[PDB]
Parts: structure tokens; C-alpha cells; sequence
């Protein structure tokens, strides 16, 4: 296959994404969910791991780690400690609103995903760390989990397979850093959301010191669809090592901001012009696109013409895929105010554990608040660049990286706009 | 019949400030026995 | 805003707080989720329960959660001062949270914030003197395609104009309960100019299932 | 023996399975700059000063927490290691107050010493610094929390050795504050040893405070008599007057601590 995009409705994984059907058990079983689950559970952990590895499924959380290779770290014998699949359902990333749609509208797909994943890694229970802001979505998911227990699908003797598996829902308390897997583990343990250090990875020391896999809502929910439909079916979409479908959240300055499931290597211009109707004022009105939520560096209009929305073609554009959250920023946008507000987000949402994020993200917000006004001299651009390089790679988790990256993207793609900002400040105040 | 124009997710309009916790209290009777770490707390 | 405590008369360890007996059954339901020997992991739901009973957390709910879970009280002080939901000061009954990060500031949530400020006569962080509405300004709430949006205590109010949030404040002042959804012509998150996807019927059970399963 | 072979600057050394990078550099006589690592407290890894390069690996590891794997060449004096140390020292000296004259820890400060040794020589922070409210945790410990670099040796000492569990970190981000959150008086029997391990002058000794200065003090290695444990102490004097009492390291008595009565 050479072209990508224009995904058919019959090849979608997340049917009833839009809430138009019944999200409940009679609705989910009428859409293919909870079908032949016992036959998936009885064929072993190794068959499910082979289906996920063969499918080319990568991390839908945002890093794109190989999901089958991730889950195969848990296929190891016991030592007295139980094992836990823990579903990262926080989704505090700006631009990103897809896992809210998965929990609110397709909950039984997530519950069957917890069951098939916990069978695949020998896990004992499921902790869905849902965001505290997602209260109605949490009660929605708890009604669906009640419908899954009362039908005998999970709990004692899950789906009649001889396998016992619980599913819990732990609400958050309003912390973006609790979306990171180790800080999510630290938030489930009744502590501050301060990320652990790696190694120990969660597959060795995770929640409560047990073996644990923290996995995204999307990469958990699509796994029974991978086991039912096949590995080669999910591998046929997108490029090679970029296999599958993906949820895209087109927000910002578009005509129709929307969540849509789309094939993996779709062009960005085709996606924005088809599902969102294009940029407000046409495609010529486009100024910049933050391609995958706030952690990724932005790309200008000169790159959005031919770029593809998978992992590797955005890494070639010296940005990342991340959460696949397309934030569109047209010509009417002060981009420096937006990126300084984004650094304000990364200093209001940062747990203060280690030095470079705790100090330098506040210091980058102060330098960016002066760059909005232009109250600097241009040698503080490159200075700020060095500050980003003193944060990127020297922290514990990737929120220091996720805060160094937008500063680097803004400098790299709109250095002259910052320079003319500062020079017109310097002439109008002197 | 087939519907494509109505939003069938209207349950969240009736959720109160204890809906999540009442659902947890309902689901507490369906669950497996929790494992023990050999002690009452790590300060014991 | 401050992260130390000073013993005011209305906030001290002698401030009255105790759970209702149905809340004790709820705390039993919370503690029974976590394994034996890790009872401390029930800090964050139970303390949030101690916020849903009182509306806010004086320092007796922190001491009560530390008392019934047998954890040190400083370990609950860290949780109450780390997370942005544990209101340690008495908020109004409708705690309005306006999201003004970059995807909502692009879609002009500043106009909604100005509309709420001139409608209620207050600003960000202040409380109306009748103690109904607390207006603050929060980070990304996760409804970015439904931007610009606010949150009222459990509820999302999305795709808002200034007229829409004036309507919501009007139907909150009279005692009525609004509908927590997008206030534009769309339903949850779909493209506003009609469904560009998932118009076909979902096939149901047995579709595309590989052999040997 | 199952000792494995790693390399510090190419120099081969035989370590235990589970030895960190910092002890692996300690075995060749090298010392890594650290703020939150303390060899008798638990590994926190939240100051990022011990960042050291492993070659053929494009990311500096935290030497306090990272165990060595078989065959690492630990490059301690490489280019990106020194850039990591200077960047992290710059962030620690961003919001730190210019109190070095009025600070009791001057001359005996870790932050001054490894800023002189491992950090840069000038500044870029052209902004306004933070100012943290000072805490009242006792008549023994003078608490000036603007100087706190949030290394959490307070918490690990009070939780693991003193067994008090009453110090912590309130807040979040650059507003995070180490304290008690209430008007609580930190009074254990070992409540003065937090003056020792604090690498900055945030926790100073309130009876010792403002009287002396460690370069003009004379060290005398003596024995405690307050209890029958026999704690090795330093009586540090100045011009024929006993200024203060520091601990001494002794692995069989008082490992490097003393009681509050002794101090
Ligand atoms: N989905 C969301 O809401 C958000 C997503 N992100 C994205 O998340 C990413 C950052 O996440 P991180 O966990 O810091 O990065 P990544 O390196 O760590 O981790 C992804 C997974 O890889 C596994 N892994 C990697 N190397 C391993 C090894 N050698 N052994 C065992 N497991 C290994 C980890 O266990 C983890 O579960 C970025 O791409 C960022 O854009 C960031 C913010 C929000
Ligand atoms: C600061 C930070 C916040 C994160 N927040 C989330 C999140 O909210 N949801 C999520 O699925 N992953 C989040 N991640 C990514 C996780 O570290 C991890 O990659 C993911 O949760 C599980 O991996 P997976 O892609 O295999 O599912 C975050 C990472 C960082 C550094
Ligand atoms: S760099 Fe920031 S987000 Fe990460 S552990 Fe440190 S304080 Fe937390
Ligand atoms: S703690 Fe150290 S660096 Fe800070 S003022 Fe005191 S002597 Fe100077
Ligand atoms: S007061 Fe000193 S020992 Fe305590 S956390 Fe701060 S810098 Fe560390
Ligand atoms: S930015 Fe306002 S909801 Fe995500
Ligand atoms: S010493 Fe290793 S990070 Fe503080
Ligand atoms: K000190």
C-alpha cells in the first residue's frame, strides 16, 4: 500500500465513538464486543502476545513503545507477588480528548481490553486510573463494569474460562503528572504524584511493588479487536512499524473540531481538510500546527503540506507523534502567547520532585512571559535554547522533555518573529 | 430500527455527588479476596 | 493559595468533622479494593469523599482520614496540598472552573472568563458574597475539541459562547440544574457539519473474526 | 563469587550485583557530586546532580540510583557529564538566596563547594527569585527555608532513622515547600541531626547560630559521656572556647549521628 487515509467505517475499531449507539452491554454486544472472549482467554498468554506483536501495535500512550514487546516483559513466573494491568486513563495532555471518548462511549471495549490484557500478562486485577475531572465518565465506566460483573463476564470465573479477574476504577485528583506511569503508580499507592526512577521498570516494581503494566486506554481497548480480527489485519493499515488505526483530535483553529478514528499514516492536510473541514480561513490561513498535543514541538505551514501523521514521519519532521492531537493555529494567533501559556501549563502541572524541571520550567515561563511582551534582547533566545538543553534528558520523567520540546520548536521555527517582537518593544519603550 | 441522529448517552444527567461511590459500594460484593503483604502496613 | 496552615477559629483540629455512617460504608467499600498491607492507598478516594461530604477540607478531615487509615497526618497533608481538587479553603456551592490553556485560548475562552467576571461581579479566585459561585481558572480539562468549556462541580459545559454561559449562570441562580453538554448544534464530539465518519451501521458479532477462534 | 566487571574511565573494577554507579566510582577513589544521595538514607534521585555518562548510551544516568550493568565505561569527566553538572548547578542556584555571608553554612556548605568545583562561574537568571516562608520546628533547629533546595533528606531522616514521619513536601512545582504544614515542633531525640545532613543552610543549629564560622574552628576528636553508648564526636572550638559538637563516623557505635543531648 502506498496511499493512506480515507478509512472505511467497517474497519473502525471504535464504533459508537460518537455516542449515537447504546454504550451499555446490549449495545456493545450488538457491535461485536464481548464476542468469543472465552476462546481468547483459553488460548493462553503466548497466543495473545503473538497476536499483539504480529499486529505491529505500538504505544498509543504517546511514546510508541512496542506494545507486545512491552507486555511480554510480564510473561515471567510468579514470586509470591501478584501482577497488575493498570490502565492509564488520566489524559491531561492539551489537545487530547480521545480517552474521554473511549471511556464515556465505548466502556465495554475497555473492560474486555483489561480482561484480555490481564490474561496476556498473567495479571490479577485491573486498576483504571481515571482522571478526577472525568467524574461522569468514571460513573459511566462503573455502570459498565457493573454490567460486566452481573453478566458473569469478569470477576470470579471471567467469561466461564476458569480465569479470575477483577476490574477497579481509581479516580485521580487533578494532576497532569499523574498521567506518567510511575507517578500514576505513586498516585494509586496513596502518595504524591511524584514519578519513580527507571529502572526499576513497572514490570518489575510497579503498583504496590508488584509486577505491573501501565497501558493507555487506546492500546488496551483495541487489543480484543486485534485478537478477534487478526494481527495481519491491524498490521495492514499505515506504514511498516507504524501499523494500525489511530484516534485523532483535531482542535484549535479549525471549522469543525472533532475526534475521529483514522488510518495511521494519513497526511495532515487531508485529515484537517476532510474531517475538520479545513482551517478557519482556508489552508492558506494556516500558520502552525502542534501535531500531537502540547509535548510535541510545533511544525510550520511549510511542513504540514506533505507530512504524515504517524510516529516516524513526524520524527523525520523533528517533532513527535505523541497523543495524535492536532492543534491548529491560524494567522490570527499570537503564537508566542500560546507557547508561553503552554509553558505556564507545564509549570502549573509539574510535581516539583527533581531540580531541572522544578526550577527551569518556572524560569522558562518567566523568559517566555517576557518574550510575549518582547522585554528582552535577542541573545536571550539562544540562552533559553540552552536552558531547554539543560532540561531535555536530565530529568526523571518526560515532562521536563515535554516542556523543553515546545520552546525548542518555537525558537527553531519562529526565531525572526520573536526577534521583531523584541525589537519593536525596544524601540517603543525607549 | 437503526438510529444515527440521537445521543443515547443521557445517563450522566442524573448522576449525583455520590454516584461513583455508590457504584463502588455496589461492586464491593462481586470481587475476589485481596492478597496480603504479610503485615498490616509497612510501618508495622 | 498558600501551602501552610494557620489555625483560624473556623479551621483547626477542633473544627467538627466526622463521616456519616453511609460514608463509613463507602469508606469500607474503598478500603476493600486495595490489598492487605497497603491500606494507605485509600487516601485519595476517602479524602475526596471527605471533600464531597463537606464541600472543602478543613484540617479535621485530613486528621480523620489519617485516623481511620492509621497513616501519619503529614502524608495526608501532602496529598491535600499536592492535588488541585482538594479545596482547603471554603469554596462556593457552584465551583466554576474555566479552562484557559492553549486549545481553549485559541477558541477564545477569555471572552467566557470576562463574561463570567462581569456577570458575577468577581474575578478569578474570588467568591461571590452569597457563597454560591467560586470562579477560578484551571488547566486542560480534556474537552479540547469541545473547546471553549467550563466545569461546574461534576459537569462539563462545552462549545460555549458568552451567551451560553450567561444562560447557564441564569439557570443556576434560580436553583435549577443545567444539562452538562456541548451547547452548540452537535451532541458530544462529532464534526459540527455532520458526521464525516461512522455513518454506516456497526456490523455486530462475528464480523472479520479470524479462523481458529 | 559473582562479582561483575565494570569500567570507570576505562579503569576496570569488580563490583557486587546491585552496586550503583556511585559506589562503582567510589571503589576507584572517585567521588560524584551529589545533593540528595546520602549513604545512610534511602535513594531519592531528585536533585539530578550525580548525572554521569555511560559511553555508547545517549543519555546521562543518575549515579545514585542506577545499578551498573556488566561492561559499562563510566565516563565521569566527559563533556556532557560536565554540561549536566553545570546545568543542574545553575538550576539549583537560580532561586537560591544571596545569603552566603549571613548564612551559618558558609564555609561548610556542600552547595558552595561543588558549585566552585563542578558548576559554572556566573549567572543567567535575570528574573525574580522565590521566597519561602520560614518554619518553626523547634528550639534546636533554626529554619530558613528560602535556602532549601528540596533534596528531601529531612523526610528520609525523619521517616527512616528518627522514625517521626512528620516532615514532608507541601505544594507542587516551584512552590513546593519542605515543612510540617502546621505549627508543629519537630522534637525527637535525634532532632538535631537534620542540621548535619542538610547540604545547604536551610536547617542551621540555633544555639550555634551566628556565633562562629568553620574555617577558624579547631577540631578535637573526643568521646561523648552523656550516655553509655560512647558516641565519637568532634568538639570544634575557636580560640579556647567550645563552639559546637559535630558527630564522627564510627560504623559500630553512632554511625554518623549523635543524640540531641550530645549535640
Ligand atoms: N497520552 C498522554 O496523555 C500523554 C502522552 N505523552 C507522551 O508520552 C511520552 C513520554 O512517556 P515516557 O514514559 O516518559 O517515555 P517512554 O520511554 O518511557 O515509556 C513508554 C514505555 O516504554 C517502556 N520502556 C521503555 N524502555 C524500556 C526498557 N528498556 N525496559 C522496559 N520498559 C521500557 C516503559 O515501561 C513505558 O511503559 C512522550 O512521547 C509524550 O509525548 C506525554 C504527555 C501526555
Ligand atoms: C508527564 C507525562 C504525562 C503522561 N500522561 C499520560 C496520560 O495521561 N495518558 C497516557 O496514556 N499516557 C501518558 N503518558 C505516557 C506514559 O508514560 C506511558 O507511555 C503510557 O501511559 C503507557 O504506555 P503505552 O503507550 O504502552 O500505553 C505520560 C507521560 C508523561 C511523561
Ligand atoms: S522533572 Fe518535573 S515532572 Fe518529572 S519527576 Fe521532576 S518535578 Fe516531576
Ligand atoms: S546554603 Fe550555602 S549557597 Fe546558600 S546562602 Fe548558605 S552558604 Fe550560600
Ligand atoms: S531543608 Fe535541607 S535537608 Fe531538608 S529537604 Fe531542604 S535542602 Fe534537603
Ligand atoms: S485545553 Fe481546555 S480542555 Fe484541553
Ligand atoms: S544524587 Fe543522584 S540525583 Fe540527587
Ligand atoms: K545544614
Amino acid at each position: 500500500k502506498t496511499s493512506f487515509g480515507s478509512l472505511k467505517d467497517e474497519d473502525r475499531i471504535f464504533t459508537n465513538l460518537y455516542g449515537r449507539h447504546d454504550w451499555r452491554l446490549k449495545g456493545a454486544q450488538s457491535r461485536g464486543d464481548w464476542y468469543k472472549t472465552k476462546e481468547i482467554l483459553l488460548k493462553g498468554p503466548d497466543w495473545i502476545l503473538g497476536e499483539v506483536k504480529t499486529s505491529g501495535l505500538r504505544g498509543r500512550g504517546g511514546a510508541g513503545f512496542p506494545t507486545g514487546l512491552k507486555w511480554s516483559f510480564m510473561n515471567k513466573p510468579s514470586d509470591g507477588r501478584p501482577k497488575y494491568l493498570v490502565v492509564n486513563a488520566d489524559e491531561g495532555e492539551p489537545g487530547t480528548c480521545k480517552d474521554r471518548e473511549i471511556i464515556r462511549h465505548d466502556p465495554h471495549k475497555l473492560v474486555e481490553g483489561c480482561l484480555v490484557g490481564g490474561r496476556a500478562m498473567g495479571a490479577r486485577a485491573a486498576y483504571i486510573y481515571i482522571r478526577g475531572e472525568f467524574y461522569n465518565e468514571a460513573s459511566n465506566l462503573q455502570v459498565a463494569i457493573r454490567e460486566a460483573y452481573e453478566a458473569g463476564l469478569i470477576g470470579k470465573n471471567a467469561c466461564g474460562s476458569g480465569y479470575d479477574f477483577d476490574v477497579f476504577v481509581v479516580r485521580g485528583a487533578g494532576a497532569y503528572i499523574c498521567g506518567e506511569e510511575t507517578a500514576l503508580i505513586e498516585s494509586i499507592e496513596g502518595k504524591q504524584g511524584k514519578p519513580r526512577l527507571k529502572p526499576p521498570f513497572p514490570a518489575d516494581v510497579g503498583v504496590f511493588g508488584c509486577p505491573t503494566t501501565v497501558a493507555n486506554v487506546e492500546t488496551v481497548a483495541v487489543s480484543p479487536t486485534i485478537c478477534r480480527r487478526g494481527g495481519a489485519w491491524f498490521a495492514s493499515f499505515g506504514r511498516e512499524r507504524n501499523s494500525g488505526t489511530k484516534l485523532f483530535n483535531i482542535s484549535g483553529h479549525v471549522n469543525n473540531p472533532c475526534t475521529v478514528e483514522e488510518e495511521m499514516s494519513v497526511p495532515l492536510k487531508e485529515l484537517i481538510e476532510k474531517h475538520a473541514g479545513g482551517v478557519t480561513g482556508g489552508w492558506d490561513n494556516l500558520l502552525a500546527v502542534i501535531p500531537g498535543g502540547s509535548s510535541t514541538p510545533l511544525i510550520p505551514k511549510s511542513v504540514c503540506e506533505t507530512v504524515l501523521m504517524d510516529f516516524d514521519a513526524l520524527i523525520q519532521a523533528q517533532t513527535g507523534l505523541g497523543t495524535a492531537a492536532v492543534i491548529v493555529m491560524d494567522r490570527s494567533t499570537d503564537i508566542v502567547k500560546a507557547i508561553a501559556r503552554l509553558i505556564e501549563f507545564y509549570k502549573h502541572e509539574s510535581c516539583g520532585q527533581c531540580t531541572p524541571c522544578r526550577e527551569g520550567v518556572d524560569w522558562m515561563n518567566k523568559v517566555m512571559a517576557r518574550f510575549v511582551r518582547g522585554d528582552a534582547r535577542p541573545a536571550e533566545i539562544d540562552s533559553l535554547w540552552e536552558i531547554s538543553k539543560q532540561i531535555e534528558g536530565h530529568t526523571i520523567c518526560a515532562l521536563g522533555d515535554g516542556a523543553a520540546w515546545p520552546v525548542q520548536g518555537l525558537i527553531r521555527h519562529f526565531r525572526p518573529e520573536l526577534e521583531e517582537r523584541m525589537q519593536r518593544f525596544a524601540q517603543q519603550h525607549q | 430500527p437503526f438510529d444515527n441522529t440521537t445521543y443515547k448517552n443521557l445517563q450522566h444527567h442524573d448522576y449525583s455527588t455520590y454516584t461513583f461511590l455508590d457504584l463502588n459500594l455496589d461492586l464491593s460484593k462481586f470481587r475476589m479476596p485481596q492478597p496480603s503483604s504479610g503485615r498490616e502496613s509497612p510501618r508495622h | 493559595a498558600l501551602f501552610v496552615h494557620r489555625d483560624t477559629p473556623k479551621n483547626n483540629p477542633e473544627t467538627p468533622f466526622d463521616f456519616t455512617p453511609e460514608n463509613y460504608k463507602r469508606i469500607e467499600a474503598i478500603v476493600k479494593n486495595y490489598p492487605e498491607g497497603h491500606k494507605a492507598a485509600a487516601v485519595l478516594p476517602v479524602l475526596d469523599l471527605a471533600q464531597r461530604q463537606n464541600g472543602w477540607l478543613p484540617i479535621s478531615a485530613m486528621n480523620k482520614v489519617a485516623e481511620i487509615l492509621q497513616v501519619p497526618p503529614m502524608r495526608v497533608y501532602e496529598v491535600a496540598t499536592f492535588y488541585t481538587m482538594y479545596n482547603r479553603k471554603p469554596v462556593g456551592k457552584y465551583h466554576i472552573q474555566v479552562c484557559t490553556t492553549t486549545p481553549c485560548m485559541l477558541r477564545n475562552s477569555d471572552s467566557i472568563l470576562e463574561a463570567i467576571q462581569k456577570k458575577l461581579g468577581i474575578k478569578v479566585g474570588e467568591t461571590t458574597p452569597d457563597k454560591l459561585f467560586t470562579l477560578i481558572e484551571v488547566e486542560c480539562l480534556g474537552a479540547c475539541v469541545n473547546a471553549p468549556m467550563v466545569q461546574i462541580n461534576d459537569n462539563y459545559y462545552e462549545d460555549l459562547t458568552p451567551k451560553d454561559i450567561e444562560e447557564i449562570i441564569d439557570e443556576l441562580k434560580a436553583g435549577k440544574i443545567p444539562k452538562p453538554g456541548p451547547r452548540s448544534g452537535r451532541f458530544s464530539c462529532e464534526p459540527a457539519g455532520g458526521l464525516t465518519s461512522l455513518t454506516e451501521p456497526p456490523k455486530g458479532p462475528g464480523f472479520g473474526v479470524q479462523a481458529g477462534l | 563469587s559473582n562479582l561483575i566487571e565494570v569500567f570507570v574511565d576505562g579503569q576496570s573494577v569488580m563490583v557486587e550485583p546491585g552496586t550503583t554507579v556511585l559506589q562503582a566510582c567510589e571503589k576507584v577513589g572517585m567521588q560524584i557530586p551529589r545533593f540528595c544521595y546520602h549513604e545512610r538514607l534511602s535513594v531519592a534521585g531528585n536533585c539530578r546532580m550525580c548525572l554521569v555518562e555511560i559511553e555508547k548510551a545517549p543519555k546521562v544516568v543518575a549515579a545514585c540510583a542506577m545499578p551498573v550493568m556488566k561492561g559499562w565505561n563510566i565516563l565521569t569527566n566527559s563533556e556532557k557529564t560536565k554540561k549536566a553538572r553545570e546545568g543542574v548547578m545553575e538550576f539549583l542556584l537560580a532561586n537560591h538566596p544571596l545569603d552566603c555571608p549571613i548564612c551559618d553554612q558558609g564555609g561548610e556548605c556542600d552547595l558552595q563547594d561543588q558549585s566552585m568545583m563542578f558548576g559554572s562561574d556566573r549567572s543567567r537568571f535575570l528574573e525574580g527569585k522565590r521566597a519561602v516562608e520560614d518554619k518553626n520546628i523547634g528550639p534546636l533547629v533554626k529554619t530558613i527555608m528560602t535556602r532549601c533546595i528540596q533534596c528531601t533528606r529531612c523526610i528520609r531522616f525523619a521517616s527512616e532513622i528518627a522514625g517521626v514521619d512528620d516532615l514532608g513536601t507541601t505544594g507542587r512545582g516551584n512552590d513546593m515547600q519542605v515543612g510540617t504544614y502546621i505549627e508543629k515542633m519537630f522534637m525527637s531525640e535525634l532532632s538535631g541531626n537534620i542540621i548535619d545532613i542538610c547540604p545547604v543552610g536551610a536547617l542551621t543549629s540555633k544555639p550555634y547560630a551566628f556565633t562562629a564560622r568553620p574555617w577558624e574552628t579547631r577540631k578535637t576528636e573526643s568521646i561523648d559521656v552523656m550516655d553509655a553508648v560512647g558516641s565519637n564526636i568532634v568538639v570544634s572550638t575557636r580560640t579556647g572556647e567550645v563552639m559546637r559538637i559535630l558527630p564522627r563516623m564510627h560504623e559500630d557505635i553512632n554511625e554518623e549521628w549523635i543524640s540531641d543531648k550530645t549535640r
